[PDB]
């Protein structure tokens, strides 16, 4: 899992 | 009231400047660096515009990671060839304010194939003289073009956010003047071709990227995604969704 993406992606 | 076009304007990211140092000449492992460093910022630009796009957040996170991740490529090449089109009619390689490659700074050993399809896609706003609706709708539909052959988790949200922007994509056209009909047949045959240029560069990318040994350096964001789609593409296990055969 692209964790900075995932960061981003919830909120 | 609003339109959903005036949407897609306003939630367009501005232009990201490189900080590109060129008062000496030109390296192509150091120019490719500072471009993978640009993508990474324009790639967390896309992320907040994608969030912003009416109806994207219904889907599922992982559909949204995974969709951001596949077309991510896509994305930057055509918002490229957007700024290479307006600033130079697609001559030279706008990548930045402050980073435009003309033919020059192309003869760069590495630099001239990849360059070459990137301008491919500079051209083709040229030939087909794209206004900038026909860009923005073009360009979410680029975000929902490439696929996992296994499906998505919210494949029915999926599927309708496609079909209204499909249709936002038909408002587009006809708004700029009934041959419009021969205009979505460009328009969505250009998205088609893109499939293909955009491999080539994700060849490149992926190679770069690998090969640890040609010391072009990728940002945290690239490669967290670069490294989780690598496995993905070479495993031929994602799909293209075309509109022709
Ligand atoms: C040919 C490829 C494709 C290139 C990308 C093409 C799309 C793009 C447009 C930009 O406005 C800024 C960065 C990117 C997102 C990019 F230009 C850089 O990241 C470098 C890149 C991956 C590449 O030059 C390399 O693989 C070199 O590492």
């Amino acid at each position: 899992r692209p964790a900075i993406l995932y960061a981003l992606l919830s909120s | 009231f609003p339109t959903l076009i005036s949407l897609l304007e306003v939630i367009e990211p501005e232009v990201l400047y490189s900080g590109y140092d060129s008062t000496l000449p030109d390296t192509s492992t150091r120019l490719m660096s500072t471009l993978n460093r640009l993508g990474g910022r324009q790639v967390v630009s896309a992320v907040k515009w994608a969030k912003a796009l009416p109806g994207f957040r219904n889907l599922h996170l992982d559909d949204q990671m995974t969709l951001l991740q596949y077309s991510w490529m896509s994305l930057m090449a055509f918002s490229l060839g957007w700024r290479s089109y307006k600033q130079s009619n697609g001559n030279m390689l706008c990548f930045a304010p402050d980073l435009v490659i003309n033919e020059e700074r192309m003869q760069l050993p590495y630099m001239y194939d990849q360059c070459q399809q990137m301008l491919k896609i500079s051209s083709e706003f040229v030939r087909l003289q794209v206004s900038y609706d026909e860009y923005l709708c073009m360009k979410v539909l680029l975000l929902l073009s490439t696929v996992p052959k296994d499906g998505l988790k919210s494949q029915a949200v999926f599927d309708e956010i496609r079909m209204t922007y499909i249709k936002e994509l038909g408002k587009a056209i006809v708004k700029r003047e009934s041959q419009n009909w021969q205009r979505f047949y460009q328009l969505t045959k250009l998205l088609d071709s893109m499939h293909e240029m955009v491999g080539g560069l994700l060849q490149f990318c992926f190679y770069t990227f690998v090969n640890k040994s040609l010391s072009v350096e990728f940002p945290e964001m690239l490669a967290e995604i670069i490294s989780n789609q690598l496995p993905k593409f070479k495993a031929g296990s994602v799909k293209p969704l075309l509109f022709h055969q």
